[PDB]
C-alpha cells in the first residue's frame, strides 16, 4: 500500500541524520536479520507485494539476468517453506547481497505515476 | 480480466529459462526419509523460532488477565468487602 | 546433458511392483474405510426417516372390545388406517359358506379371514389407491371402495372393482371381550 | 462394487467393538445384572 | 479436450478442486476453508434432518427438541452434531480468519474477497444467534430478550422495530416461528456467499505463507492437496466426534435445557462461547446504541484493515514486530472473549473497557504504524 | 474495460442478462424461461412468509394455515399468492417444454440442457406434491395417502421403504414435518439446478424460431429482450393477479379446506389440474408398479425426444406434418389432463388406456417416421 | 471449448462481408408504424397460415371427446342403466 | 441426426421407380411449397441444423460466392421473423431455386466420416 517513494523518502529523512542514524541502522540490521526471510534464500525485494500494477511494471521492467535470479530465488524460497526447512548460515543471503536492485525500477514506475497524476490533476 | 493469476499455460509469471527442476517418481522414493528426524528436530527448531513472538504477548496478556482475576477474588472474598463497597 | 543430484539415500529399497501394489493398498483401504464410514453415517442419518420410538409404541394398542349388536360394523383408529371391526350375524358366516373357487381375484373363506364370526376384524383401507370403503354400499354386501365403486364381499374377498387384493385383515388376535394386538 | 469392501469393514469393525466393549463393561450391563434383581 | 475440461459443470469441477493453480507453498492453515465448507455441509444436512422432527411452536419447540433427542432414531446424534457443528463451524472461522490476517491475504488483490469473507462472518452470526434461540431455552429466550431490546436502541426507528422483529409484543410464538422460517434460510443464502466467495478467490487465486506471488511454483489442487484437506478433515472430524459423542454439552450452556419462562431471569445471560468477544464489548460501552454500534464495529474494521495495512510485503511470517502485534491482538481478543462470560465486576468491567479499546486500536494505529515502521526497517537495513 | 466486465460478479451478470447474445428472431415464448425463474423466486419469497407462520405439525397444520388466511397481516395474499403461483409455475413450464418440443430445442447441441430440463420437471412435482401434503386438508391427506401406498408396489424394497417415507404405520405427524422440511429444501436444491439450466443454456446459447443459427444476427440481451422479459412478466403477474384477487380457489380443490381425517374418504381423490394428466396415466394402468413406471416415464420419455427426432432440420416451424402431429400430441396432453380429473368411468378408462398409449406412441413412432418421412420429402421436392 | 455460439467478438458465424445493414436511430422513428395495419392484418395473416394445424387435431380430438362424454352421460341416465349393466 | 447421406440414399430409392416418384414427387413440391420457408427468403439447405461437426465441415468448405449469399438469406430471414412479415410471392425464394447447394458438401463430409469409422472399426 505504502508507495516505495514515500518509505524511500523516509529513509532518506532518518539517514541525512546520523543522530537518529545511529541509533536505527544497528536496530534495522538487527530487524531485517531476523525478519528469517534471508534464510529462506530471498532478499528484501523478493518479498515485495507484485500484485500492483506500479510492481508489475517494475519486474517487466526488469533486466534478464536479474529477473532470472530473482525467480530461482522464489522457486528456492517456497520450496523451502514446503520442505519446511532453512539455508544454513552458509548458503543463506549474506547482508551484503542484500543489494536492493529493484529499488531503482519501482521509483522510477512511482515517478511516473505521479507525474501523470499531477499533470493530470490540473 | 488482468487478474495477477491465470491458468496454467500462462500464470502471470515471468520468464525463467534458466531454471531446472528435478523429481523422483514416489514409487521410488521414501515416504518417511525424514520423519523421524523432521517431527523432533526441525518441530523444534520451528517452536523454538516462533516461541518469543507468542511467549511475550501471551505473557503480557495472562499476567493482566492474573492480576485482574486476583483482585476480583479479593474482592468478593470477606477481607475484600469493605473495598469493594469503598471502589462501587 | 548435466549431472543429476544424488538420489541414492532417498530411493526406496522396493521392487517396482512391490512398492506400487502396496501404494495401491493403502490408496485401496483409505478409500473403502471412508466409504464404510460414509456407509455408517448415511445409514444413522436414514435411519431418522423410519419409524420413532413414539411411533412403535403408539402402534400395537388393544382395541376396547365388548358385545355389540350383530351385523354392525365398528371403526378403530389402529395405525392410522380404519379398522372395520364388525360383528357380522350368523347370517354373514352362512353366506360366506358357499365356496367360491372362481370369479374372485383372490378366493378364500372365513376360514383364514376371522377367526371367529362373533368378532370379524379387517382394515377399512382399500386395495388400490387404498381409501376407507362404505360399510353398507358394498356391491357384494360387505364394504364398497367409493374412490372406485369396488366391492368388498361380507368375508373382505374382492368381488368387483379395481381391487388389486381383497380386504386386508390386521394381524389383531382375539380374547375375552378384548382385542389383543 | 465398492460395497463390498465397506460392508466388511463395516461388520468387522462393528462385531470387534461389541464383543471388545461388552466384554470391558460385561458387569455394568443390563443383560448381566437383570438376574441379581430377579 | 479431456472430458473434466470440455463438459461445462466437470469444467467449473476442475477449475475449482482439480487443476486450480494452487501455490506449491501453502500449509496446512490454507486448509481452513474447504473444512469450513465441509462445517457448513454438516450442518445443513444435520439442520434438515432436525427441521423434519423440530417444532417450530413455542409450546412444542423445546419439547420437540427432546423428543429428537429421547426418541427419534440417533436423534440425539444429529442434534449434538448441529448444536457442536455450530461451534467447530466458528472455530473454523476464526483459525481462517487468524490465517487471513497474519499471511496478509487481506491484501490489495484480494480485498473484495476479504469484505465478502466479513459479510459471511457476521451472516454467520446472525445464523447461530436465530438457531440458539430456537431450542427457546432459559438462555435461548432471555439471549432473543436481551437482542431485540439492543435493537430498540436505534433513535428513529427503534421504538416499533423491535415489535415489527418480534411479531408481538415480546418474544413469543411468532418470534420463534420466524427465526425458524429465516434461520432455516439464511443458511442458504449464505451458501450463495460462499459460492461468490470461492469466485472472488478464483479470480486472483490464493496466497502463500511467504507473502510473494506463487505463479513461480504451482501445483493443482489434486491429489496434493485434495489430500492435505483430506487429512484436515478427518482431524476436524476426529475432534468433533470427540465433542460430540464423549463431550457434547461442555460447549453449550446448561440452562438452556431449562423450558424457557419470561417470568424467571437465570443468573447470568451470556451467549455460547464464540459469541462472547463481541458480547464483552457489548457489555463494556454504556449506552446502547453505542455498545450494539461498537459491537459491530468490532466485525466491519476488518474491513478497514486492507486500507490501514501500508505495509508494501504480504503477511506477517517475515515481520518481526508484526508478529508480535498480531500475537498480542489474538490473546487480546482471547482475553476480551473470556471476560465476555463473566459477570460485571469492577475489574472486569474496566479490564473489558481496555480490552475493546485496544482491540479497535490494533486496527486503528498498529497495524498503520507497525507496517510502515517496518517498512523504513526494512529498507534503511538493506541500504548498507 | 467497462466495470461490467472486469468485476467477476457484475462479469456473470452481463453474460447472463446484459451481452448474452440471443438471436434476434426470438419471439414471445423465448421469454417464459425468465417468467418462470420469477416465479420460482416469488413461489420462494411466499414459501418463506408462509415458514414464519405456518406450523409443521399434524394438528395445528391445517389451523395455522386458516392462521395465516384469518389474522396474519396479508396472509391471505401470501397464501393464495403461493397456492396459485405453483399452478402458474406449471403453467409457464408446460408452456416451456411445448416450446422446447414445438421449435425443438430439445436437439442435439442443448440435449445437456434438455436432460437437465427433464429433471427440472421432475423435481418440481415432486416439490410441489409435497407443498399440498402441508395444509392437510382432505385432499391433501388422501393424495398423501394415494403416492405412498403405490411406492409401495416396489418388490425388492417396497414392503418397507413405505413406513421409512411416513416416518410410521400411516400419514401422520411425522409424515407432514417429513414433507415440509423436504418441500422447504428441494426448491432450493431446484433453484441449484437452474443455475445448472442456465450454464447448459449458456454454453450454446439459445435456439430461435427459424431453426437456424443465430450466429448471423444476435443482439444483446438488455436492453430489448429485457424488456420482451418485463412485457411477459407484467403480463403474467396481471393474470396472477386476477387469478389471486378476483378468483383464488377456482385452480384449487375445495375439499382441501376440510381437516384432513383418515376416516373420511371424499368422493374423488384427485390431484391439482396440472398433474391430472400424469395421475391419468396412473389410473389408466392396471398394476400398480406398472402404473408408476408409466406414470414417470410420461416425463422421462423426453430424454429419449432428442435422439428419436430424426429430423436434420431444428423445429417445426417449416414442417408440416410435424406441427400437425405436434398440436395432436398437445391436445391429446390436455384430454389426458382432463381425464385424469374425472371417476373411472367405462368410455373414460378406455379413452384414458388410448390416451396414454398415443402419448408414449407419439415420441417412440411418431416423431422418428414423421421426422423422417420430412426429411425425404424435403430433398424429393426441392431435388427437381 | 466448441461451442457453437461464441462470444461478440467470434460468435462462430461465417465470414459475411458483402452485406450492409441499415437502421434509423429510434430517436427518429415512429414507434407505430406497423401497429394499426399489423394488429389486423399481419394477425390475421399468421392465424390464417397456422390455423388448419390447430383445427384439424383439435377437431380430431374434441370430437373423441365429445363422443366420450356423451356415451358416459348415457350410461349414468336411466334409459343406459340396463348397458352400463351389460359393459360392466 | 438423421445422416444426410441416409435422406439422399432413400430419395433416390424411391425417384428411381416412376410408380412412386410420380405419386410423392407432387406431394413432395406441395409439401416443400407449404413448409413456408420459401416465402422468408430461404432455401431447403438453410434450414439444415448447422450444429453438427459435418455440418460445420461441409459448411466451411463452402464457396465464398455460396457462402456469402446464404449468409444474407438466413439474415433476411431472420429480421422476416422478428418484423412478422413476409416476401411477397415476387420476392420469395421460387420453386427453381432451390438448388440444393450444400448437398454435395455434406455428403463429401458423411462419405469422409463413414470411411474413418469404416477403417478403424476393423
Ligand atoms: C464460511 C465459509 C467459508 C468458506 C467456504 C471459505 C472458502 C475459502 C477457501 C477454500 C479458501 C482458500 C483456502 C483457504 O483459505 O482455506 C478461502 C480463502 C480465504 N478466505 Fe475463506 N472461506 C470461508 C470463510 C471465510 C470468512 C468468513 C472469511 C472472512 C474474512 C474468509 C477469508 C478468506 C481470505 C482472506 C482468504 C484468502 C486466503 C489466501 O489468499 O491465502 N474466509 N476461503
Ligand atoms: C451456518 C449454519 C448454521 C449454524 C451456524 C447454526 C447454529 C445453530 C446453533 C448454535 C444452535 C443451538 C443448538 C444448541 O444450543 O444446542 C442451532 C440450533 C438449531 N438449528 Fe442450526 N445452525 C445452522 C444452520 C441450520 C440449518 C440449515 C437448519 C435446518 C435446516 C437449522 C436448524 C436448527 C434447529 C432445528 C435447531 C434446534 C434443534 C435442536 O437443537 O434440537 N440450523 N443452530
Ligand atoms: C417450486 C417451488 C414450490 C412449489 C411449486 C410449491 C407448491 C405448493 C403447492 C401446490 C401448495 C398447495 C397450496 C394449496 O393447496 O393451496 C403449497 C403449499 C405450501 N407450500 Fe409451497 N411450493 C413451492 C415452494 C415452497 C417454499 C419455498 C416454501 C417455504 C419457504 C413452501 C411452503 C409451503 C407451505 C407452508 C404451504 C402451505 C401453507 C398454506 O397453504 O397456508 N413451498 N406449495
Ligand atoms: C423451472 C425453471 C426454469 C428456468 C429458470 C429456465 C430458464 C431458461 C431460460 C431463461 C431459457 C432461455 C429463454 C427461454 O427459453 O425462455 C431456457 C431455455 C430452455 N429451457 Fe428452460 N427454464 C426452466 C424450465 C425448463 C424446464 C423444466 C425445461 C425442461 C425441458 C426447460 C427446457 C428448456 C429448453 C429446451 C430450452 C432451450 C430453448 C431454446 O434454445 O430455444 N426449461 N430456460
Ligand atoms: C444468550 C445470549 C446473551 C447475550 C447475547 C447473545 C447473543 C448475541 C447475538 C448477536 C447477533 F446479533 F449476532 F445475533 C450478537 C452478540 C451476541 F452476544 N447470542 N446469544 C445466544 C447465542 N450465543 N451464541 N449462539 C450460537 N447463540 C446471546
Ligand atoms: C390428491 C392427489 C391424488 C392423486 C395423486 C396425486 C398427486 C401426484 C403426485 C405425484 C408425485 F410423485 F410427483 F408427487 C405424481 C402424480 C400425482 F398424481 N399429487 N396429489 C396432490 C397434488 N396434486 N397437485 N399438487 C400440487 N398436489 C394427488
Ligand atoms: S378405491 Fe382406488 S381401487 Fe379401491
Amino acid at each position: 500500500v505504502q508507495s516505495m517513494t514515500s518509505v524511500v523518502k523516509a529513509a532518506n529523512f532518518i539517514l541525512a541524520r546520523p543522530t537518529l542514524s545511529k541509533i536505527i541502522t544497528p536496530l534495522a540490521q538487527k530487524f531485517t536479520a531476523y525478519a528469517g526471510y534471508r534464510e529462506m534464500g530471498l532478499k528484501f525485494n523478493d518479498l515485495l507485494l507484485e500484485e500492483t500494477p506500479i510492481m508489475q511494471t517494475a519486474i517487466k521492467r526488469l533486466p534478464s539476468e536479474l529477473n532470472y535470479s530473482r525467480n530461482f530465488r522464489i522457486l528456492t524460497a517456497h520450496q523451502l517453506a514446503l520442505s519446511h526447512q532453512l539455508l544454513p548460515a552458509e548458503k543463506a543471503v549474506k547482508p551484503e547481497e542484500d543489494d536492493n536492485y529493484l529499488i531503482p525500477y519501482i521509483l522510477e514506475a512511482e515517478k511516473e505515476a505521479f507525474e501523470k497524476a499531477e499533470l493530470d490533476n490540473i | 480480466p488482468h487478474t495477477y493469476m491465470g491458468w496454467w499455460g500462462s500464470l502471470g509469471s515471468p520468464k525463467q529459462k534458466y531454471i531446472t527442476q528435478y523429481t523422483i517418481s514416489p514409487y521410488a522414493a521414501k515416504p518417511l526419509k525424514g520423519a523421524a528426524y523432521n517431527a523432533v528436530f526441525n518441530t523444534f527448531r520451528r517452536t523454538k523460532n516462533q516461541f518469543l513472538y507468542v511467549a511475550i504477548p501471551f505473557v503480557v496478556v495472562w499476567s493482566i488477565w492474573t492480576r485482574a482475576r486476583d483482585y476480583n477474588e479479593y474482592l468478593y472474598t470477606k477481607e475484600g468487602r469493605e473495598e469493594l463497597e469503598r471502589v462501587n | 546433458n548435466y549431472q543429476q543430484p544424488d538420489y541414492s539415500s532417498y530411493l526406496n529399497n522396493k521392487s517396482g511392483q512391490g512398492s506400487r501394489n502396496f501404494t495401491y493398498f493403502m490408496v485401496g483401504s483409505m478409500g473403502l474405510l471412508s466409504a464404510a464410514g460414509a456407509k455408517s453415517t448415511v445409514e444413522a442419518f436414514l435411519s431418522s426417516f423410519a419409524a420413532s420410538a413414539d411411533v412403535l409404541a403408539m402402534a400395537k394398542v388393544e382395541v376396547k372390545l365388548g358385545a355389540i349388536p350383530e351385523g354392525k360394523n365398528v371403526i378403530i383408529k389402529w395405525q392410522g388406517k380404519p379398522v372395520f371391526i364388525r360383528h357380522r350375524t350368523a347370517d354373514e358366516i352362512e353366506e360366506a359358506n358357499q365356496v367360491d373357487i372362481k370369479t374372485l381375484r383372490d378366493p378364500q373363506n372365513d376360514a383364514d379371514r376371522v377367526k371367529k364370526p362373533e368378532w370379524l376384524i379387517m382394515l377399512g383401507i382399500c386395495t388400490h389407491l387404498g381409501c376407507v370403503p362404505i360399510g353398507e354400499a358394498g356391491d357384494f354386501g360387505g364394504w364398497f371402495c367409493p374412490c372406485h365403486g369396488s366391492h368388498y364381499d361380507i368375508s373382505g374377498r374382492i368381488r368387483k372393482g379395481p381391487a388389486p387384493l381383497n380386504l386386508e385383515i390386521p394381524e389383531y388376535d382375539f380374547t375375552d371381550d378384548e382385542t389383543l394386538l | 462394487t465398492i460395497f463390498g469392501g465397506a460392508f466388511a469393514f463395516q461388520g468387522f469393525f462393528d462385531v470387534a467393538v461389541n464383543k471388545w466393549w461388552e466384554e470391558h463393561n460385561k458387569a455394568k450391563l443390563w443383560k448381566n445384572v437383570k438376574g441379581k434383581f430377579l | 479436450m479431456p472430458t473434466r475440461k470440455s463438459n461445462t459443470y466437470l469444467s467449473l469441477v476442475n477449475s475449482y478442486l482439480i487443476d486450480s493453480p494452487q501455490p506449491s507453498s501453502i500449509n496446512y492453515w490454507w486448509n481452513l476453508g474447504s473444512l469450513l465448507g465441509l462445517c457448513l455441509v454438516i450442518q445443513i444436512a444435520s439442520g434438515v434432518f432436525l427441521a423434519m422432527h423440530y417444532s417450530s411452536n413455542i409450546e412444542l419447540a423445546f419439547d420437540s427438541v427432546e423428543h429428537i433427542m429421547r426418541d427419534v432414531n440417533a436423534g440425539w446424534l444429529i442434534r449434538y452434531i448441529h448444536a457442536n457443528g455450530a461451534s467447530f463451524f466458528f472455530i473454523c472461522m476464526y483459525l481462517h480468519i487468524g490465517k487471513a490476517l497474519y499471511y496478509g491475504s487481506y491484501k490489495q488483490p484480494r480485498v473484495m474477497l476479504w469484505v465478502i469473507g466479513v459479510v459471511i462472518f457476521i451472516l454467520t452470526m446472525a445464523i447461530a444467534f436465530m438457531g440458539y434461540c430456537l431450542v427457546y431455552g432459559q438462555m435461548s429466550h432471555w439471549g432473543a430478550t436481551v437482542i431485540t431490546n439492543l435493537l430498540s436502541a436505534i433513535p428513529f426507528i427503534g421504538n416499533d422495530i423491535v415489535p415489527f422483529i418480534w411479531g408481538g409484543f415480546s418474544v413469543s410464538n411468532p418470534t420463534i416461528q420466524r427465526f425458524f422460517a429465516l434461520h432455516f434460510l439464511l443458511p442458504f443464502i449464505l451458501a450463495a456467499l460462499v459460492c461468490m466467495h470461492l469466485m472472488a478467490l478464483h479470480v486472483h487465486g490464493s496466497s502463500n505463507p511467504v507473502g510473494i506471488t506463487g505463479n513461480i511454483d504451482r501445483l493443482p489442487m489434486h491429489p496434493y492437496f485434495i489430500f492435505k484437506d483430506l487429512i484436515t478433515v478427518f482431524v476436524f472430524l476426529l475432534i468433533f466426534s470427540l465433542f460430540v459423542f464423549y463431550s457434547p454439552n461442555t460447549l453449550g450452556h446448561p440452562d438452556n435445557y431449562i423450558p424457557g419462562n419470561p417470568m424467571v431471569t437465570p443468573p447470568s445471560i451470556v451467549p455460547e462461547w464464540y459469541l462472547l468477544p463481541f458480547y464483552a464489548i457489548l457489555r463494556s460501552i454504556p449506552d446502547k446504541l453505542g455498545g450494539v454500534i461498537a459491537m459491530f464495529g468490532a466485525i466491519l474494521i476488518l474491513l478497514s484493515l486492507p486500507y490501514t495495512d501500508r505495509s508494501i510485503i504480504r503477511g506477517n511470517s517475515f515481520k518481526v514486530l508484526s508478529k508480535l502485534a498480531f500475537y498480542l491482538f489474538v490473546f487480546n481478543f482471547i482475553l476480551l472473549g473470556n471476560l465476555g462470560q463473566l459477570h460485571v465486576e469492577v475489574p472486569y468491567i474496566q479490564l473489558g473497557q481496555f480490552a475493546t479499546a485496544y482491540y479497535f486500536a490494533h486496527y486503528i494505529i498498529v497495524v498503520p504504524v507497525i507496517s510502515t515502521l517496518e517498512n523504513i526497517l526494512y529498507y534503511i537495513g538493506t541500504q548498507t
